[PDB]
């Protein structure tokens, strides 16, 4: 029942060719050539051979292409490893069948080594071989089964060596920082962006938490676009129940919905002070006041200032109010003074 | 010893997992229904991170009882049979087993209270160890018999001991902290696999266990050694259908996570 489809779907990609001889010679096209014609031998020889069934394993290389065709695969690392996981499988299960059949009928024109050999074995004895571990447990001991091993070896170890490397790079590591923050009942919490490296977030939580000020629960979350390092991952680890990173830009509406700006008591914006160009952080830093402020009006901002006369552009933004506590730590205007 | 009662412990580790994980749904289900969760979360979560006095006490006496735990497992691994019937006051490694459970049973709890959310907490890597390692021992002081089970799973446990030293600060340069990431990673990952392969080959196939490969543990992480290093010797090797078919997994991504791993290690 499943052949006659496998018939019909046949031409009906016949038709679609633009080019007929092209077609005939196409790699699938060869899986229907040594699949359908010995199964009408088989109605009428009266018997059934293993023979080449095994190439439908060969179909499995398709699938990305069913994939796509449906729109379900769209961003490339999605679509880069699911070709690399179906022809790594494919090639895997056919490998196996070839082996399976060699072994199995024995060497021609006498067949009198056939060496029982089961085809899940045989699975077994390919992904050893691609691994290059060779047990010796089982091995091939026919001729032909020896030649296709050589001819394997040649190709097949090229096909584990691309393939396993880049399926399980693709996957990657998980997104450790990520997701929305946990709302809590009467909580004050604070987001503080910026210049976030292990040189400012050390120096402000030991300030911010400290034996002499007023004791006072407030959280710090910190967000940030680069992965911190292992440096910053452990300085947080050790301020696991007051300090709180996320990953991603203040520039995002997402991620500011992601830390609750809304609901943050302040909003402090840390500067690179040891930066080449002023001009550029400093307008960098205004940007994200903006991105807040389109937020929501009503958020109290704090932001580490360089240079003075950049201090004109928030002052003029409609949002800036000073009376409900935002302010600008001008770092020339308190150096110089 | 007719017949085995290996499902007896397999089937309380299922069930403590499925009934611990519904009773969080069940929870939140009730909470739709419907203080000491303010102050016990933000405590434990200090326990359990160190930064109390009494937390240093706790985060130091678990790193040295998990390094106790696995030997308690080396040497119950050196015994040639997988089920043995025994009273608890017979042998005292039982009885200090039993000590050790308790401890990373209320340990669990900790964790649980300081757990922001539940459901995740449930499913974290973490937990399956002790789903399928104490509730097996209460199961064994209760039918009066000790099973090799899946007790190579505090293996694992050699995985946050970068965590406990960072808790400490004693890890401080970043190239400290990753160079004992990857060796933690590497020794849990070598004693675990071990482990899975002790257990398969000398149980033998299920449902019928005729198929018994003797094979001692230690002869096994001399196994997983030249089986990850792609040396194959084949004086040692895999009998059992079901040791062959975890090996074949292993060998898929033991050998590509070890690819980035020795390298960035000898550097
Ligand atoms: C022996 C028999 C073997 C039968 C199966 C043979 C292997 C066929 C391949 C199966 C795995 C393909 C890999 C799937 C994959 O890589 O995609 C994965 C996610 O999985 C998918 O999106 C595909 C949908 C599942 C389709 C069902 C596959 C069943 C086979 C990448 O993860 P992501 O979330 O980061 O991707 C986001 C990109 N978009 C938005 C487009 C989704
Ligand atoms: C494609 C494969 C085509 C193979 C056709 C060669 C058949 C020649 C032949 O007579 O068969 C065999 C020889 O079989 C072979 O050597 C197969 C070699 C094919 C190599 C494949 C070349 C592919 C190039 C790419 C003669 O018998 P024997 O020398 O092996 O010794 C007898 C032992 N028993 C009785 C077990 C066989
Ligand atoms: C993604 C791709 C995953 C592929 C997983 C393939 C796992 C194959 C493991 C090899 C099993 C094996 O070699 O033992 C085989 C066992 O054969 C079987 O019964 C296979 C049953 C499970 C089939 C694998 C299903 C995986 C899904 C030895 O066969 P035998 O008893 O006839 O040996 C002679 C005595
Ligand atoms: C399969 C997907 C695995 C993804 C892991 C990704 C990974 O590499 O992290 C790996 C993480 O590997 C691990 O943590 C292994 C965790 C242990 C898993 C074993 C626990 C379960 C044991 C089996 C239980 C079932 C038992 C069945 C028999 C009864 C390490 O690399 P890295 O992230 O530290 O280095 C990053 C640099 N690159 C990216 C280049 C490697
Ligand atoms: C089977 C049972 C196995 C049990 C052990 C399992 C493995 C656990 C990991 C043990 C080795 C981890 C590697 C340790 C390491 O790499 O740290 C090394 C030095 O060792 C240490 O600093 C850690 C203190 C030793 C703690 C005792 C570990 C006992 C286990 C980093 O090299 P460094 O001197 O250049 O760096 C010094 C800078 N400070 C001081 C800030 C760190
Ligand atoms: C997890 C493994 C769960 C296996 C449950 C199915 C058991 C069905 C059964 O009847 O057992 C066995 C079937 O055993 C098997 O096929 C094991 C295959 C499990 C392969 C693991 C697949 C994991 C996929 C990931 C029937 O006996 P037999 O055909 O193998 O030949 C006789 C062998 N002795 C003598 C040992 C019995
Ligand atoms: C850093 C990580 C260091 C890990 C070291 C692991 C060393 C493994 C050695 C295995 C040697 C082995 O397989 O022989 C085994 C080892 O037998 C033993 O007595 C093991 C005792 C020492 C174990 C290694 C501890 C080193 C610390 C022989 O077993 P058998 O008598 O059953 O052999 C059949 C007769
Ligand atoms: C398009 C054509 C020219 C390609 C070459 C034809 C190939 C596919 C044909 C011609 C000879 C055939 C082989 C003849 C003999 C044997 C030995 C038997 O025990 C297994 C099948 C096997 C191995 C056949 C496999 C398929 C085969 C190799
Ligand atoms: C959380 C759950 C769903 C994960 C899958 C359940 C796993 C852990 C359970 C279910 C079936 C169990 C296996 C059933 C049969 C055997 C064969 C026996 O000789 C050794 C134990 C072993 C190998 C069990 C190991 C644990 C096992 C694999
Ligand atoms: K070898
Ligand atoms: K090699």
């Amino acid at each position: 029942a499943f052949n006659i489809f496998f018939m019909v779907y046949f031409f009906i990609r016949f038709i679609a060719a633009s080019d007929k001889l092209w077609f005939m010679l196409e790699m699938y096209s060869f899986v229907d050539y040594f699949t359908i014609p010995p199964s009408f031998v088989s109605i009428y020889l009266d018997r059934t051979w293993i023979g080449l069934r095994f190439l439908r394993a060969l179909r499995l290389m398709t699938v990305p292409d069913i994939l796509q065709y449906l729109n379900v695969l769209k961003t490339s690392s999605s679509i880069r490893l699911a070709q690399l996981v179906s022809i790594f499988i494919s090639v895997w299960l056919t490998a196996a069948g070839i082996i399976h059949l060699l072994e199995n009928s024995g060497d021609p024109l006498d067949f009198d080594n056939a060496h029982r050999l089961s085809y899940w074995t045989c699975v077994y004895f390919l992904i050893v071989t691609m691994s290059t571990v060779g047990y010796g447990d089982v091995y091939c001991e026919t001729v032909l089964g020896r030649t296709f091993l050589v001819f394997f070896l040649l190709v097949g170890l090229a096909i584990f060596a691309s393939c396993i490397p880049e399926i399980i790079d693709l996957i990657g590591t998980r997104a450790k920082y990520g997701g929305t923050l946990k709302n809590e009942k009467g909580r004050r919490h604070i987001v503080v962006c910026g210049h976030i490296t292990y040189e400012s977030v050390s120096h402000f939580l030991k300030d911010f938490l400290h034996e002499d000020r007023e004791d006072v629960d407030v959280e710090v979350v910190f967000l940030h676009r680069k992965p911190p390092d292992l440096e910053l991952e452990g300085l947080f680890k050790r301020h696991f129940t007051t300090v709180e990173f996320f990953q991603g830009t203040i520039m995002n509406p997402i991620d500011l919905q992601r830390v609750k700006v809304h609901e943050a008591d302040a909003c402090l914006v840390l500067a690179n002070k040891y930066c080449q160009d002023p001009d550029a952080e400093d307008a960098a830093n205004i940007m994200r006041v903006i991105s807040i402020k389109n937020y929501s009006d009503d958020i109290r901002v704090i932001i580490q200032l360089m240079q003075y006369h950049n201090k004109a552009y928030l002052l003029n933004i409609p949002s800036w109010d000073w009376k409900q506590g935002d302010d600008v730590i001008c770092l020339a205007e308190l150096k110089l003074g | 010893l007719k017949v085995r009662k290996y499902w007896c412990f397999l089937l309380s580790s299922i069930f403590t997992f499925l009934a611990g994980l519904l009773v969080v749904l069940l929870w939140r289900a009730f909470a739709f229904v419907c203080t000491f969760m303010t102050e016990a979360k933000d405590w434990a979560g200090e326990l359990i991170s160190g930064q109390t006095t009494t937390g240093r006490i706790l985060v130091v006496l678990v790193f040295i009882l998990s390094i106790a735990s696995l030997i308690i497992y080396f040497v119950d691994a050196s015994s040639e049979e997988v089920e043995r019937c025994q009273k608890w006051s017979n042998n005292i490694t039982q009885q200090i087993d039993l000590a050790f459970n308790i401890f990373f049973m209320v340990y669990f709890f900790i964790r649980f209270i300081a757990a922001s959310d539940k459901l995740w907490f449930m499913l974290e890597m973490y937990s399956f160890v002790d789903y399928f390692t104490i509730p097996p021992s209460f199961v064994s002081i209760y039918l009066d018999r000790t099973w090799i089970g899946l007790r190579f799973l505090r293996a694992l446990r050699l995985m946050t001991v970068p965590d406990i030293l960072q808790y400490l600060n004693v890890l401080k340069t970043s190239s400290s902290i990753r160079l004992a990431q990857l060796v933690s990673i590497f020794i849990s990952v070598w004693l675990t696999a071990a482990g899975i392969i002790h257990l398969l080959e000398n149980s033998g196939d299920p449902l019928d266990f005729d198929n018994a490969h003797r094979l001692s543990y230690w002869t096994c992480v001399y196994f997983l050694i030249v089986t990850m290093s792609t040396v194959g010797y084949g004086d040692v090797y895999c009998e059992t259908v079901l040791g062959r078919t975890f090996l074949v997994f292993f060998l898929l991504v033991g050998l590509a996570i070890f690819a980035s791993c020795i390298p960035e290690i000898i550097d």
